[PDB]
RNA sequence: CAUGUCAUGUCAUGAGUCCAUGGCAUGGCAUGGC
RNA sequence: CAUGUCAUGUCAUGAGUCCAUGGCAUGGCAUGGC
């Protein structure tokens, strides 16, 4: 059942080419540049990359009709990356099948301590191989095959990634809604960002505070705007706090409350 | 019972409720116009097209349709409500049965 | 022509505010029993709500909540659930309106 | 005959969406985030981009079977760029058809002084529109249409761009061939790079010199390795020079010539 | 006439020419083996597959084939040439007609 | 097994050197007339080429150029143009070899 | 997705080689496109 | 291809508004993927 059944390449000459690394042919001096290019897999990898991104895009585009472009882009990033497809490649043992001029073994070699992008390339090259062999009918077999591979990756990503966290059910007017109920000019009701999103921590934390420093709410999200909203929603859920400040505003003369001081 | 926070929201909600219906009745045409647009969309301007794929315009049209006819029912009494209301008059003033007010009193004891 | 674009936006916003308004009424408002209690004994209720009790809104909210505790929300129930039942292609009115009067309205314009 | 006939979008709702810029809908506060995303063209542009790159890749891949990945990549760069597709978009008057919330006119506006990437986006969005409308049969109409658009761009690029300059007919052994005929250890036969390729000037110039500084040849290419080869080929074409140095080597004692000094 | 630069290339070219044929005849099998491989390519190792799409291996096989038979013709005389050559012998030593040498002499005057 | 990979490369290189060698001969070499002139009067020719004239190569190059000025390049013409006439699928020998002897070679191995 | 330019390692290339020229891998720096 | 974070301009949003909150455009800086 797993992994998904690998689409077969009918042409034997093509099936061999995807596994030929340039180190094998590029060192043969009697070959013309053209003959070299038709020998190794570099063209297939190049083509395979565009195909990969093409059908991955179509997969997620249809599966998530309400996703924005930033979410479709972020999700695709997980599917088409070299790190991801390298692991799929190892899964199919492309891996050992690859023909190089050097040692893939021997852990003391610099190769093993690198990013092994070579193992990603052979996956794209295999896809490209299918497209040269039989462009028509191997294309849908690529979709159906890459759908199956993507499913577990999509599941984990949409769950555990902040960028993909659903922003619906959120109240965009929550900040104004809060100010309406409680805030007045001299209250100095504001929002401070305690944590800005980074690569290491793609989270934002914003606190909703009043003038004296009292924190009415806290929120977390993909960015300051989203976090600030959640902070407002956090404060809006506490009725005793709101009713306190709502009453507090009523006790302030309209004379005083409209100023900032 | 009856928090201040609940009260300022209720007054704003009821107010906005009435203004909203007045604006709809005023601005919206009936279903005849809405059905004219939705049937052949060619002549209809490009900017309004996405609106026809959303519920708001149709619902607006149907409410104006209910208004062009009788059977606004609840909706009319709501707009006129502000004028009919009086402090010392304890009557409900709506179309609801006075006997149902009796049972709800007993229920909440 | 008909259906100006600027008017469409005002309409769409108005319809949205209408629905959001009614929902918040049902949510926050108690029934006429709770209202009648508060308005009758105002010595118990918090001081801040007194001017509010003297105005039409709270009573109107309590009565709409009352119709909701009962049946005969009528149009109101349809309107809140309208967003769901809307399909991109439906030529039917979906409301309690008689389709026969829809025809009599047709030639009236003509 | 020109421009190529624009593929038509049957669905009227979709045809309208490609021309709706987010400034139109995103400012409408009564709309849910989902309703917004289904309103503007951002998803169509996102999808349209991957389609564009997909069929452009397939076009050049087949048209140039002997091109390397670096050449297929460099060529594609000319076809799929925002600057290129912006001009195609203007050509079809997408342009004025676009619906924004601001003034596209009024040259004193900051918009006109920018990169007008907005005009590129609507082209991709139009492509994406065709794919949602009728994915099956509008796809080949996209190839046939983009083939026609690409033809003049491909022609100019393969001619006037150094990266795309054909490296066949070049002699990879030319440098060794030269040393064989003339060079000896004490001749100090070497190559100096006078000009390294840059963004402003993607040319490399290398001179083939002997020990005393005499320049036997000069060459130009996409990089030092290619330029150096042409410099060798330049020196190899002059027989009187070669025959002079070949004779010169014979007059040197094998005792002396094998050292570097 | 006869530049030094031309002469060092000619000696290297002729030398490499002879070595090349010897290496081919030695290493290459005949067409029977080459036709065995090219017909069913399954058993044939993956590394050699691209070679079968290039001319070199076939030409090598055919030359070894011509060698397994008679009719090496020119090719045999070329290898043996080094041994047959003598300084004071002015004969061409090849299969070409001596009368054709006469006409070429006259032509180049 | 048959056809070792390391041997294939040596072969392919050898065949390539073979063709490149013959072409450079035809290009650079004059005919037997020019050779016979130089070898006969060596007082005229440049001093550097004298040891070269005493060795087999120059004569062999001159004679191959001679066969080229004439016809009867024979195998040699076929070999240089071989690269062109090669098609990925051809089961035919393409040379002057009799295909009848191709059969007699077949069962010889068997 | 490619390109350019270096450092190291390794494998090759060439015909005067104590010389000369390249392929790959790893790691920098830089460029360009999506 | 998107993301994050700012500056300016402009258009909007909200119910105590001398307050508060957003959309877009242009221009920086930064991140991530191909
Ligand atoms: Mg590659
Ligand atoms: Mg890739
Ligand atoms: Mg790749
Ligand atoms: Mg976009
Ligand atoms: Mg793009
Ligand atoms: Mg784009
Ligand atoms: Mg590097
Ligand atoms: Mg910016």
């Amino acid at each position: 059942k797993w992994p998904p059944k690998l689409p077969e390449i009918q042409d034997l000459a093509i099936r061999a080419r995807v596994f030929i690394h340039k180190s094998t042919i590029k060192d043969k001096v009697y070959l013309s540049g053209s003959e070299m290019i038709n020998a190794h897999n570099e063209r297939l990898e190049f083509l395979g990359d565009s195909i990969l991104n093409s059908v991955m895009t179509l997969i997620i585009y249809n599966k998530f009709p309400d996703y924005s472009e930033g979410q479709l882009s972020t999700l695709r990033m997980n599917l088409v990356s070299n790190e991801q497809i390298k692991q799929w490649s190892i899964m199919y043992n492309f891996h050992e099948k690859l023909k190089t001029n050097f040692d893939l073994k021997d852990e003391n070699s610099n190769f093993q301590n690198g990013k092994l992008k070579l193992y990603a390339d052979v996956f794209e090259a295999y896809i490209g191989g299918l497209m040269e062999d039989d462009p028509r009918n191997n294309l849908p077999k690529i979709r159906k095959w890459l759908r199956k591979l993507a499913k577990p990756v999509i599941e984990e990503a949409t769950r555990n990634q902040v960028a993909l966290e659903k922003t619906d059910k959120l109240d965009m007017n929550a900040k104004r809604q809060l100010y309406s109920l409680i805030g007045y000019a001299s209250l100095r009701l504001h929002y401070v960002t305690v944590k800005k999103p980074t690569a290491v921590d793609p989270n934002s934390i914003v606190e909703c505070r009043v003038g004296d420093g009292t924190v009415l709410g806290t929120g977390v999200g993909r960015n300051i705007k989203i976090a600030g909203i959640r902070a407002a929603e956090n404060a809006l859920r506490d009725k005793k706090m709101l009713d306190f400040y709502a009453k507090q505003r009523a006790a302030i003369p309209r004379s005083e409350s409209v100023l900032k001081d | 019972n009856y928090k201040y926070l609940e009260v300022i929201q209720l007054e704003h909600a009821v107010t906005k409720l009435v203004e909203s219906y007045n604006k709809i009745i005023e601005l919206s045409p009936n279903l005849v116009a809405y059905n004219e647009a939705v049937n052949n969309q060619d002549r209809v301007p490009v900017q309004i097209l996405p609106s026809l794929s959303r519920y708001q315009l149709k619902l607006a049209a149907e409410l104006k349709t209910l208004h062009d006819l009788k059977k606004d029912a609840i909706l009319t009494e709501i707009t006129d409500y502000e004028n009919e209301f009086d402090t010392e008059q304890k009557q409900p003033i709506l179309q609801e049965i006075s006997k149902a007010d009796m049972e709800k009193l007993e229920k909440l004891e």
